[PDB]
RNA sequence: GGCGACACACGUGCUACAAUGCCCACUACAAAGCGAUGCCACCCGGCAACGGGGAGCUAAUCGCAAAAAGGUGGGCCCAGUUCGGAUUGGGGUCUGCAACCCGACCCCAUGAAGCCGGAAUCGCUAGUAAUCGCGGAUCAGCCAUGCCGCGGUGAAUACG
RNA sequence: CGCCUCCUAAAAGGUAACGGAGGCGCCCAAAGGUCCCCUCAGGCGGGACGGAAAUCCGCCGGAGAGCGCAAGGGUAGAAGG
């Protein structure tokens, strides 16, 4: 590389919210991030976050069976 | 809307007509003047003709249209825009 | 904007527009015709055209009567013109003494 | 706020009660 | 982009700041700050990464939010419109949905005044 | 050369799995990363404030490498383009730096993307190369809210010695590129 | 079923655009009326609308009842905001044979326009205007922000 | 009405008509000298804002691009960048 135009890369630890620490390289030695691949829903199996719904609708109301036959 | 405590409302006289169709093995058009009626899980797959005030309107009933009333799918007002 | 009322009568968008056309005769005087109102009605002896209009210097209120609706609409306009012109020039009446 | 049901002041106005104005 | 996808206003009280997330009003605000034991009075610019991640962790996991909340509202309307119910119709014309009078007014649904 | 986790992962985990999966008869036939070419189409700096030294800075923080300028090949009316105008950046990452970039793209950047639902399965060149676009640079661990004047995205070309898409999906997937379908 | 339509236009009003203000809480002072399948204390369930219990009263007794602005304390700090509360999603409560068209209320979420309004134009001369709440008639419920009343605090200004 | 390019012009040069078509009366301090380096248009496929067309990646692509301006000749084994 040409001298004097490039930000030096040094060993660098990125600290995610799941409490993961990544040993990589950056122009900054230590980084805090809110999320990473280790804890991200799309990555992590299929963590169905807040909606483990099973839809739930629409047949599935069931309040109830009390109308006569 | 109509209280969770009280029943799910269908006019009785439509339900009988539905249930009779279930037994003998369906299916023909059911003329009705019951917009007040809930669509009900046993109604799914029919096509009921609902009155708007002038016309009895064909509504094929589907799985996704279940909690809604009968009149919701037979509109009461003709409107093609202004001018 | 301009509003027309047809009392106990059915009138066409044509007739409505014809009223706008006759009323525009008032734009001659070049002053703001504010929320002009035309009313059309059929009395026993002929039609009546009433109108009430506010301008920066006052109100025009007048009424036409004729066996013919179009003719009454016109007579309405005359009465309106005369009043409007009286509004616009009465102020000039006494610059001396 | 008199038009904001979600306040005390709203419910006095609408003449009603709830979480936001209790009796 | 702190919580959750949005960088909530610093300089603000956490109870208020959180309200600047799509899907979190006064209510859900007071609720999270209890379930994670933080003071509402604390300015966001004063939160421990600790206090922060507690907040973040809970909030993202208990309630549907931002893009996913919108998708559902879209999806809900999407279906209402396609099944052909009367509420679907009002959406299909951009008109009001809750029985309001449309002879006058109705301006928020309609947009500002359209010439004739 | 640097020991970087992803580089190692390639030699250790990915090389073999690939040879298994396609039965290569020569070590050089197995798919390699050639270059990652990052581009900023920009041109919001055409006349305006061609101080996109701010972006060149941002890009150089992300890659550890200073981009070079791109200028218009011809004059264009409707986009307002005098020929020779500075309208973009491009940084060609190779070797160790390419790996480091990807390492963090894969670990950290893509995760931070809004409503991320996986990379696009169909953005495959058809000669075994892959391309994907970002909307914002706040995705990278190095660029904080504090430092940015305005949201700008980028184009990422990842170039591979594989002859076919089918092989490239494999290499990129094994390495850890998350695909939606 | 409609009278509740909706490219548009006009009249009447409500709520605002904020710090003489907004929110939370603690705490005061009215009057006129209304009330037996009627008003409902108190106890319990629910964040709540409300539900279940259940005493009193033909009512100067008992109840609707809390008056609100106000006062004390706390937050907000000039931001389309802790302004504004429109629109919309979802979830409930009630009346009623029945709330698609088309009821009201509650709660979560949404959080519009609006930064004081061109031409023009309304009211009011004192307990008035402005602001603030409470009742009633109609009425199952209610689109009442309408109407008829009732008190609270309480100005400015009239050469002519 | 002078000058340039093509055709007429009969495969050397030349060759008329109030014959058929266009241009000049400038310009460039680099748009000049030299050394070094580089190669186009266009088609398909791929890529945030981004479109027929901005910039990026891939494959094809001998010159159809470029060469200040008309036309012609020339030209990437460069006269182009
Ligand atoms: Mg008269
Ligand atoms: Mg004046
Ligand atoms: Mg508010
Ligand atoms: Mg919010
Ligand atoms: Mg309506
Ligand atoms: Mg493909
Ligand atoms: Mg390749
Ligand atoms: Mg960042
Ligand atoms: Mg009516
Ligand atoms: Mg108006
Ligand atoms: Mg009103
Ligand atoms: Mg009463
Ligand atoms: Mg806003
Ligand atoms: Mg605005
Ligand atoms: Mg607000
Ligand atoms: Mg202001
Ligand atoms: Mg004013
Ligand atoms: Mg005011
Ligand atoms: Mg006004
Ligand atoms: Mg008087
Ligand atoms: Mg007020
Ligand atoms: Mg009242
Ligand atoms: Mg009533
Ligand atoms: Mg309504
Ligand atoms: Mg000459
Ligand atoms: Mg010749
Ligand atoms: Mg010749
Ligand atoms: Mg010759
Ligand atoms: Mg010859
Ligand atoms: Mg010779
Ligand atoms: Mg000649
Ligand atoms: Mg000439
Ligand atoms: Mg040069
Ligand atoms: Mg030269
Ligand atoms: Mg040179
Ligand atoms: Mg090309
Ligand atoms: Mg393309
Ligand atoms: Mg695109
Ligand atoms: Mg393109
Ligand atoms: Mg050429
Ligand atoms: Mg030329
Ligand atoms: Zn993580």
């Amino acid at each position: 590389m040409k001298e004097g135009i490039h930000p030096k890369l040094v060993p660098a630890r990125i600290i995610c919210g799941c409490g993961n620490v990544i040993e990589t390289y950056s122009t900054k030695p230590e980084i805090y991030v809110e999320v990473c691949s280790k804890c991200h829903p799309f990555y992590t199996g299929q963590q169905r976050f807040v909606d483990t719904e099973g839809r739930v609708e629409r047949f599935q109301r069931r309040y109830g069976d009390s109308y006569r036959k | 809307p109509r209280s969770l405590k009280k029943g799910v409302f269908v006019d009785d006289h439509l339900l009988e007509k539905v249930l009779e169709l279930n037994a003998k093995g369906e299916k023909r058009l059911i003329k009705t003047w019951s917009r007040r009626s809930t669509i009900v899980p046993e109604m799914v797959g029919h096509t009921i003709a609902v009155y708007n005030g002038k016309q009895h309107v064909p509504v094929y009933i589907t799985e996704n249209m279940v909690g809604h009333k009968l009149g919701e799918f037979a509109p009461t007002r003709t409107y093609r825009g202004h001018g | 904007t301009m509003n027309i009322t047809s009392k106990q009568m059915e009138i066409t968008p044509a007739i409505r527009q014809h009223v706008a056309d006759r009323l525009a005769k008032l734009e001659k005087w070049q002053t703001h015709l504010i929320n002009p109102h035309i009313i059309l009605s059929k009395e026993p002896q002929g039609f009546v055209a009433d109108a009430t209009i506010n301008t920066p210097n006052g109100v025009l209120v007048a009424s036409g009567k004729h066996e013919d609706m179009y003719t009454a609409i016109n007579e309405l306009i005359n009465k309106l013109e005369r009043q409007l012109n009286k509004l616009q020039h009465k102020g000039e009446a006494r610059r001396a003494a | 706020g008199k038009g904001d049901r979600r306040t005390r002041r709203g419910k006095i106005w609408r003449g009603t009660y709830g979480k936001y104005r209790p009796r | 982009a702190r919580i959750a996808g949005v960088e909530i206003p610093r300089n603000k009280r956490v109870d208020v700041a959180l309200t600047y997330i799509y899907g979190i009003g006064k209510a859900r605000a007071k609720e999270a700050l209890e379930k994670t034991g933080i003071n509402p009075a604390t300015r966001v610019k004063d939160l421990t990464e600790a206090e922060v991640v507690r907040l973040r962790e809970y909030v993202e996991n208990t309630w549907k939010l931002e893009g996913e909340l919108r998708a559902e509202v879209a999806a809900n309307i999407k279906r209402l419109m396609d099944i052909g119910c009367y509420r679907g119709l009002r959406h299909r014309r951009g008109l009001p949905v809750r029985g309001q009078r449309t002879r006058t007014n109705a301006r928020t649904r309609k947009g500002p005044r359209k010439t004739v | 050369p640097l020991d970087v986790a992803l580089k190692r992962k390639y030699y250790e985990e990915v090389r073999p799995e690939l040879i298994r999966r396609f039965g290569y008869q020569n070590v050089w036939e197995v798919p390699r990363l050639e270059k990652v070419v990052i581009n900023q189409g920009l041109g919001e700096a055409k006349e305006d404030a061609r101080i996109l030294e701010k972006a060149a800075q941002e890009l150089a923080l992300i890659t550890g490498q200073k981009p070079a300028v791109t200028r218009a090949k011809k004059s264009i009316s409707n986009f307002k383009l005098r020929k020779g105008m500075p309208i973009g950046l491009r940084v060609t990452l190779r070797r160790d730096r390419m790996w480091i970039f990807l390492e963090k793209l894969l670990n950290v950047a893509l995760p931070r993307i809004r409503d991320f639902r996986g990379l696009n399965p169909n953005s495959f060149d058809g000669r075994g190369n892959y391309n994907l676009g970002l909307r914002e640079q706040l995705i990278f661990p190095e660029i904080t809210y504090d430092m940015v004047d305005a949201l700008r995205g980028m184009d990422i070309a990842v170039v591979t010695t594989a002859e076919t898409d089918e092989e490239a999906r494999a290499l990129l997937e094994l390495l850890g590129f998350p695909f939606r379908k």
